[PDB]
């Protein structure tokens, strides 16, 4: 009679239904809440506008695509319940919104790439509103690229007779020769180019961040900040970010050595920082002019690279080059045995806390020592940038693969097994595609929050 | 005989 039925069990449909609903509460709440939370306030503004556009897109995917497809595409497969305009309209909207979320994710990866990798070059100067026009153009491209779906999709009577009312389905009506063209184009524009961009860009971000020395945010913990002259651990005269000056007693030459203006014992914030910049600069410069400390510095990464600078900052190139064998092991990646060496009477266990903190950094190559404060900014930057690529590709890859085989697996391996597998596959793929628009609110608040670097 | 749903 109408043997175009699909035999996917009630239990898998309940499962998928559940999942879709969870995805729905999460996606809708997150997108809505973000777009109305950033309906209130450069250059992070630009990334805010990008986020706004993103959340809007995802929200519209959830509102327009989900309910109808949940009914007609996963529960009652035939006939098509919403008429021709229903059919073409649905598919056009689907297409438009997906182009939108893809182009947006890309554009955001591009903007972030610019901000982080070319801060002065790109970010501060070139990047500025109106990038509203960019988002506008994105939406326009979404619409125009979705235009084909209005001609390709349609209503067709596929019942055995081709006359019975219960066989009226929504399906590509044009010649199958063109269907391939259309969906291949869609595959490239909505997945391939974007996914390549996301991939390489975010990878470059991640590597740039992993290679950046968190040295400053590290010292601000250990060394603190006092903009009125004081006494340090061993009772010498210090100001600013632990900048020792005129260590000789007493309070007078200390105040004289306050250069550069008559400090009168007190300094301003921007002065304590500019002082701190010079100190950190003279440390690295001390590292790179010293024959014992340079090649060790060179071989290290970025964390244990900061760890050294800390020590050089605290004790000068002269003292740190006095740790001969520890250096020999650090250069040899003996993190284990070199940590034990430093922990020995190193005499620099006159301040054990600061020493313990530096050795468990050297040892682990991670920031576990420095509390849960945003010295973890870089690492989180990395992880978030990985999350982006993983999330996008995982969520959208199988979706596009399923669409390709609709028109390519075509002829003639279309068995019962394949016809079935196709629809279970469909469940899966739309589940992931809808997982995109619910994972990316929560994820992208984390990258929005992750701009303490700039 | 193939799927009708894209």
């Amino acid at each position: 009679n109408s043997d175009l039925d699909v035999n996917t069990d009630i239990y898998s449909k309940v499962l998928v239904t559940a999942i879709y609903l969870a995805l729905f509460v999460v996606g809708t709440v997150g997108n809505s809440v973000t777009l109305f939370t950033l309906a209130r306030k450069s250059l992070q503004s630009t990334v805010h506008y990008h986020l706004g556009s993103l959340a809007l897109s995802d929200l519209l995917i959830l509102l327009l695509a989900m309910p109808v497809e949940l009914y007609n595409f996963i529960w009652v497969h035939h006939p098509w319940a919403f008429g021709d305009a229903g059919c073409r309209g649905y598919y056009f909207l689907r297409d438009a919104c997906t182009y939108a979320t893809a182009l947006n994710v890309a554009s955001l990866s591009v903007a972030r790439y610019l901000a982080i990798c070319h801060p002065f070059k790109a970010k501060t100067l070139m990047s500025r509103s109106r990038t509203k026009k960019f988002i506008s153009a994105i939406w326009l491209a979404s619409a125009l690229l979705a235009i084909p779906m209005l001609f390709t999709m349609g209503l067709q009577n596929r019942s055995a007779d081709g006359t019975h009312p219960g066989g009226l389905v929504c399906t590509p009506i044009v010649d199958t020769a063109t269907v391939k063209v259309v969906i291949q184009v869609n595959t490239f524009m909505s997945f391939l180019f974007p996914m390549l961009v996301i991939s390489i860009l975010n990878t470059v971000i991640a590597n740039k961040l992993t290679v950046m020395v968190n040295i400053f945010e590290m010292l601000r913990i250990d060394e603190g900040l006092r903009l009125k002259i004081y006494k340090d651990t061993e009772g010498y005269y210090t100001i600013g970010i632990g900048h020792l000056l005129t260590k000789s007693p007493s309070l007078n030459a200390a105040k004289s050595e306050l250069d550069k203006r008559n400090t009168n014992g007190v300094i301003t914030k921007d002065e304590a920082e500019k002082l701190f910049n010079q100190d950190v600069d003279a440390a690295v410069r001390g590292i790179l002019r010293n024959a014992k400390l340079k090649p060790v510095y060179d071989s290290l990464d970025a964390v244990r690279r900061a760890a050294l600078i800390n020590m050089v900052f605290q004790m000068g190139e002269t003292g740190v080059a006095g740790f001969t064998n520890s250096l020999r092991m650090l250069n040899n990646k003996r993190w284990d045995e070199a940590a034990v060496n430093l922990a020995k009477s190193r005499w620099y266990n006159q301040t054990p806390n600061r020493a313990k903190r530096v050795i468990t950094t050297f040892r682990t190559g991670t920031w576990d020592a420095y509390g849960s404060g945003s010295v973890q900014a870089l690492r989180h930057g990395v992880l978030v940038a990985r999350a982006v690529v993983i999330a996008f590709v995982v969520c959208w890859l199988p979706y596009h693969v399923r669409r390709l085989m609709f028109c390519y697996i075509s002829d003639e391996q279309w068995t019962t097994f394949l016809f079935d597998f196709y629809h279970y596959f469909y469940m899966l793929t739309n589940a992931l595609a809808y997982a995109s628009s619910a994972i990316n609110p929560i994820l992208y608040n984390l990258v929005s929050a992750n701009f303490r670097q700039v | 005989r193939r799927p009708y749903i894209l």
